[PDB]
């Protein structure tokens, strides 16, 4: 009889997204440039330095 | 117990990065 | 085995704090050095041109085939699970411990690397060159142990896992996105990287945009929207919180909120559920490859599976394996949702983030519910923060599911590992702002 634990699972579910405050446009905008420039930092410093090595790696070996 | 700032762990990295480029740079030149 | 132990580099605590400005420097610092380290490639390899044995470790260790950084993670997280069980089992000697465990692991994951069949041929390589190796990989993985220090002491931001896990999945998508690498076979200069590839066929040639937006053998420009669109819906995902107003009983005078994420655990149903695939997967490739019915259940490896378990865990090659074999797309999508909900489940109570762990520190600093009486703090917990992980680990899950669905760069895993890493970044940047 598992039907009955799926289905309280599934409500209490719906209800902790209904009681969770979802971010609004403000925070979800703040959130979302952090995590541009944090990725963009990341992934641009591995970028060039990939660029960098590949004529060294090209030298080198 | 050895203790080491965080300057002297970027100066052995830097140091072990130089030495692979040593040793590649001796094989290619031995190897010709 | 105190000596032993003591014979070991160790980087000295920063008993004068340190400023953000600074850990941030140090950490890019950090993350530079291991970014230089893994794109260098070792020396001794005679061939790399077999197909690689651990291709499914590369993204949840961090590693690049051929290059210092090949282990990756490894160190780290293996001594970190071989003490966590010596504790079960049963104070800088213990760090001390963990370093020189780290470094034997190393080692013998550096012999079975080499062992393994790729670098060439061992027996021509000779006991000097697969030894050469084995230094150049322990000293490697030394470096990692001393970065994750560095990072973990207080010189840096987070952890050493999470910097290298993002960096990585980072780096790759934003490579994917505008390599500069040009590959043709018959069709003129095709550009690797998405952008420069539009940029590149818009210059040269409507015709173009179609091709640079369904170009099937290399990056898409639909795999970028897909990235970006699943970026943003994660985002959103990870903003969820249970915001629980409290107050204090034993001091007075001090208000606050405490949040429950909808991600409680914000990504460690990710790394469990990547360890577990992957290690499953190596195990497949190396069995079948080396010499059962069981074998072919355990997955028919043909490199991505053609048949069994391990066939079951691979998410969807196209549209076309869907509509071919439904009966395994909807065995994925089960199996990614219910390994996330258990894991969450598993981790909340195993990493002492249970309600009893929550309601007792609240009792023991005396935090109290607002408007629920201080016996009844527990019940509430009990009422949101199963559910809360349960429901955490579901929609990772899902969100993975729709990432590797829509094809997005960087894989579903390493999208999620990549913003929840961030995000946590974040609040770190946020926290040291307001301190």
């Amino acid at each position: 009889q598992f039907v009955e634990p799926s289905r309280q699972f599934v409500k209490d579910s719906i209800r902790l997204v209904k009681r969770c405050t979802k971010p609004d446009r403000k925070e979800f905008q703040k959130i979302a440039m952090a995590t541009a420039i944090g990725f963009a930092i990341m992934g641009f410093i591995g970028f060039f330095v990939k660029l960098i090595h590949i004529p060294i790696n090209n030298i080198i070996v | 117990g050895l203790k080491v700032g965080p300057v002297p762990v970027l100066v052995m990295s830097l140091l072990f990065i130089a030495s692979v480029f040593m040793l590649h740079i001796w094989g290619k030149y031995t190897r010709s | 085995i105190k000596p032993f132990c003591v014979i070991l580099p160790e980087i000295q605590k920063p008993e004068r704090k340190i400023q953000f400005k600074e850990k941030v420097l140090w950490t890019a610092i950090t993350l530079f050095i291991f970014l230089v380290c893994c794109q260098i490639p070792l020396f001794g390899i005679m061939s790399s041109d077999s197909a690689d044995p651990f291709y499914w470790m590369r993204v949840i260790l961090a590693s690049n085939r051929g290059t210092l950084m090949e282990l990756g993670i490894s160190p780290i997280v293996t001594s970190g699970l071989i003490m966590q069980l010596l504790a079960g089992a049963k104070r800088a000697l213990f760090n001390g411990a963990q370093k020189l465990f780290g470094m034997i692991i190393t080692i013998g994951q550096s012999i079975v690397y080499v062992m393994t069949g790729m670098y060439g041929d061992p027996s021509e390589m000779g006991a000097g060159i697969c030894l050469l190796i084995t230094i150049q990989l322990f000293v490697a993985g030394l470096i990692v142990l001393l970065l994750d220090e560095l990072l973990q002491k207080g010189y840096g931001l987070g952890s050493g896992i999470s910097l290298f896990i993002a960096t990585n999945i980072c780096e790759t998508i934003v490579w994917k996105a505008f390599s500069p690498t040009t590959v043709n076979t018959g069709r003129g200069m095709e550009f690797e990287g998405a952008i420069i590839a539009l940029f590149h066929l818009l210059a040269t040639r409507v015709r173009a945009l179609r091709e640079a937006f369904y170009r099937q053998n290399l990056p898409n420009l639909m795999n970028l929207i897909a990235t970006i669109f699943v970026f943003a819906v994660v985002i959103y995902f990870q903003g969820f919180r249970y915001e629980l107003p409290i107050r204090s009983t034993k001091v007075r005078g001090q208000i606050g909120i405490y949040p429950i994420k909808l991600f409680y655990t914000s990504n460690i149903p990710i790394i469990l559920q990547s360890a577990l695939v992957s290690n499953l997967y190596v195990i497949s490739q190396m069995l079948s490859a080396r010499f059962n019915l069981l074998v072919s259940l355990l997955g028919t490896w043909s490199a991505y599976p053609v048949g069994g378990l391990c066939y079951y865990l691979s998410p969807p090659e196209s549209f076309g394996s869907v509509l071919e074999d439904p009966v395994h797309a909807v065995v994925y999508i089960v199996f990614m949702l219910g390994s996330c909900a258990f894991f969450s489940k598993t981790w909340i109570e195993v990493s002492g983030s249970s309600p009893r762990d929550i309601a007792k520190q609240f009792k023991d600093q005396g935090m109290v519910i607002n408007g629920k009486r201080e016996t009844s703090i527990y019940r509430e917990l009990k009422k949101i923060i199963p559910t809360a992980a349960a429901f955490g680990g579901l929609c990772i899950g899902a969100l993975s599911v729709l990432a590797d669905f829509l094809g997005a760069i960087g894989s579903g895993t390493g999208i999620l590992l990549a913003v929840t890493i961030i995000y946590q970044y974040f609040e770190i940047f946020v926290k040291e702002q307001s301190e």
